[PDB]
RNA sequence: AACGAGACUCUGGCAUGCUAACUAGUUACGCGACCGGUCGGCGUAACUUCUUAGAGGGACAAGUGGCGUUCAGCCACCCGAGAUUGAGCAAUAACAGGUCUGUGAUGCCCUUAGAUGUCCGGGGCUGCACGCGCGCUACACUGACUGGCUCAGCGUGUCCUACGCCGGCAGGCGCGGGUAACCCGUUGAACCCCAUUCGUGAUGGGGAUCGGGGAUUGCAAUUAUUCCCCAUGAACGAGGAAUUCCCAGUAAGUGCGGGUCAUAAGCUUGCGUUGAUUAAGUCCCUGCCCUUUGUACACACCGCCCG
RNA sequence: CUCCCCUGUGAGGAACUACUGUCUUCACGCAGAAAGCGUCUAGCCAUGGCGUUAGUAUGAGUGUCGUGCAGCCUCCAGGACCCCCC
């Protein structure tokens, strides 16, 4: 057991607030564009040791678990786990975070919205885009 | 020699009532060594009488449904609670299961008279066997309640529920469903 | 006081729902006082059971 | 009311953990962490330091329930 | 005396007695291996306990002891594989039940060459402010995850699929066996069992809703058919009045086969596995049955009938 | 009308510190009540459930201070006994 003396009890990565107390894959899962999954491949990358909390980390692996995050293909974190795999304007392979990923939502939303298709018309009156039975369920949100 | 869980001594226990006497298994013959025999006790009629009261309190530890098919969980359970019990109390851990059967279990209990809707209770008075279900019934039910989420083991919640079923004491969630059932009984009677 | 008790025989069971069994009493005294008694749950004839209203005598429900 | 452990230890309940529990008679993990108001993995892994010291006698265990005793 | 109940057929339990098996194994002996054994590893004689499936035995309340007009039969015990195996078939009668849409099974009506015909190409049964219903999944500590250890049966198959090699994963390629106790297949199914990580908070419990990509099926997938990788990670804190199904290998958990099927099981139909709590009682409720009884009803109370 | 076996807390002692187990005082978490007041439900009606009293009044246990409570000796008592009454 320890007692580690320089602890940070809030953390701040990408725009976002981080709980360091918790575990620390599971700290970082906290932000947008990461799951446990590719929380586990970062920091198996970053060499950062998974017993130590998000807490005990020093300001290097912070900024080398960032720097891998940032840019993806160079650090060999395979092509199948970036979020956006080929993006429709540029046709590149990128890891999309927090605010990175809510923007290309409200881009991908009003480019189906300026074309005039049915994926977009779904978007827009609030109906689930699947084409599920709207009959019986997807009620929940309406007067 | 037959010995409990390998470290246990079944035939040193002992009795101290009549009606409980006749029913409560594990003194004489009926002690083995684990509690799964996987017998029919249910064949007939008073057949359940005779079966291993470690195996009984072992039965009525899967009664809530995803526990249910799986039995070892209880004799998982009841092996670690066991061990945990000697270590508390200092006594075999078998006498603490016949006290605890015998001050949890009812006494008197109300019969519902009325329409539908209308509850007005009668007091009667329990049929040892009765006696004996109701109690492990209200045993197993104080260790889950107990349980559920304080993040005790249900080994540390059930020997704490178990010793203090024994001890007597209000802390048992067993104790207190029987002590409102006499007191409803004194109510009507 | 709290009494113990003796079953000679089993008459028939009382209960809206079927519930009571209506069972005779003997009392483990070594007196000869005989109660009639409603019981709860099952019962066979030679077991004993714990009084602690000793007095009170049974009613048809 | 919210629930607040320590994840990593302190001095003040170091002491606790140290001085204390070996005259506890019956020790389980959950009633380490109840009385010190320690987390789960602290709690575990202190008892865990507690077996490489050789205060504490284990008795039996079993996947995520552990028994512990204390010493004579 | 006759039909209905039972009997009967189908299924499960018994057989170290019988009939036998290279398309199932066993014992025995050889070779093979690694430290006398362990091995689904390879072959020969030995036989049926295993594995099949035929013949026929076996249970008849039988034996003993209790309750019984000692009568039926009811209870307990022993002897025993079994002292309750689960389904099918189902009378005299009826319903003005469901069936023109399963029928080259039809009586009428309509349609009959810009057809209510049929084929072709698209759309639609799938749509969404709302009610009511089966059913799935969860609300975590008997729990989630991560590694490790050993288990089924019913069936399906000209499509099931052995072993390689390329593929992170779905998938490609290929080279092989089986019309099947031969090949998939010692069908290494899920819990469970043993270690590990998690620590009562919307948490790793829960995963809907989505944004991108890969692969399959097919003429054809946009109105996501499905499958797969990352992300997005919302309701949900054991459920109000009411109510449903159930008594022993049973409730329940858990996977598995068959149907539908080019690709498909949140459905059904089967199959094993882990396996209980409680009752062996009562008409309270609900439901129908008899018996007595009243009747001005008999097209039978949806009746009759009075001003 | 008793006498004398075991139970009590009324008085004297050793012990009391060392021995062990229980009541005091403080930090600790866990169960956790009601008189009532309201609400809902039994056709009408609480004798019930549920809200608020309140997570109050409480009780079971672990570690602190007690110079405690004791256990070992006597009686004073109380009950089993007897008798007696039947
Ligand atoms: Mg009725
Ligand atoms: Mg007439």
């Amino acid at each position: 057991l320890v007692i580690p003396e320089k602890f940070q009890h809030i953390l701040r990565v990408l725009n976002t607030n981080i709980d360091g107390r918790r575990k620390i894959a599971f700290a970082i899962t906290a932000i947008k564009g990461v799951g446990r999954r590719y929380a586990h491949v970062v920091l198996r990358k970053a060499d950062i040791d998974l017993t130590k909390r998000a807490g005990e980390l020093t300001e290097d692996e912070v900024e080398r678990v960032i720097t891998i995050m940032q840019n993806p293909r160079q650090y060999k974190i395979p092509d199948w786990f970036l979020n956006r795999q080929k993006d429709v304007k540029d046709g590149k392979y990128s890891q999309v975070l927090a605010n990175g990923l809510d923007n290309k939502l409200r881009e991908d939303l009003e480019r189906l919205k300026k074309i005039r298709a049915h994926r977009g018309l779904r978007h827009f009156w609030g109906l689930r885009v699947r084409g599920q039975h709207t009959k019986t369920t997807g009620r929940r949100g309406r007067t | 020699d037959i010995k409990l869980f390998g470290k246990w001594s079944t035939d040193d226990v002992q009795i101290n009532d009549i009606s409980l006497q006749d029913y409560i298994a594990v003194k004489e013959k009926y002690a083995k060594y684990l509690p799964h025999s996987a017998g029919r006790y249910a064949a007939k009629r008073f057949r359940k009488a005779q079966c291993p009261i470690v195996e009984r309190l072992t039965n009525s530890m899967m009664m809530h449904g995803r526990n249910n098919g799986k039995k070892l969980m209880t004799v998982r359970i009841v092996k670690h609670a066991f061990e945990i019990i000697h270590l508390l109390t200092g006594e075999n851990p078998l006498q603490v299961l016949v006290n605890a059967i015998i001050n949890s279990g009812p006494r008197e209990d109300s019969t519902r008279i009325g329409r539908a809707g209308t509850v007005r209770r009668q007091a009667v008075d329990v049929s040892p066997l009765r006696r004996v279900n109701q109690a492990i019934w209200l045993l197993c039910t104080g260790a889950r309640e107990a349980a559920f989420r304080n993040i005790k083991t249900i080994a540390e919640c059930l020997a704490d529920e178990l010793i203090n079923a024994a001890k007597g004491s209000s802390n048992s969630y067993a104790i207190k469903k029987k002590d409102e059932l006499e007191r409803v009984a004194k109510s009507n009677r | 006081p709290i009494k113990l008790a003796r079953v000679t025989k089993v008459l028939g069971r009382t209960g809206s729902q079927g519930q009571c069994t209506q069972v005779r009493v003997e009392f483990m005294d070594d007196t000869s006082r005989s109660i009639i008694r409603n019981v709860k749950g099952p019962v066979r004839e030679g077991d004993v059971l714990t009084l602690l209203e000793s007095e009170r005598e049974a009613r048809r429900l | 009311d919210k629930l607040n452990n320590l994840v990593l230890f302190d001095k003040a309940t170091y002491d606790k953990l140290c001085k204390e529990v070996p005259n506890y008679k019956l020790i389980t993990p959950a009633v380490v962490s109840e009385r010190l108001k320690i987390r789960g993995s602290l709690a575990r892994a202190a008892l865990q330091e507690l077996l490489s010291k050789g205060l504490i006698k284990l008795v039996s265990k079993h996947r995520a329930q552990v028994i512990y005793t204390r010493n004579t």
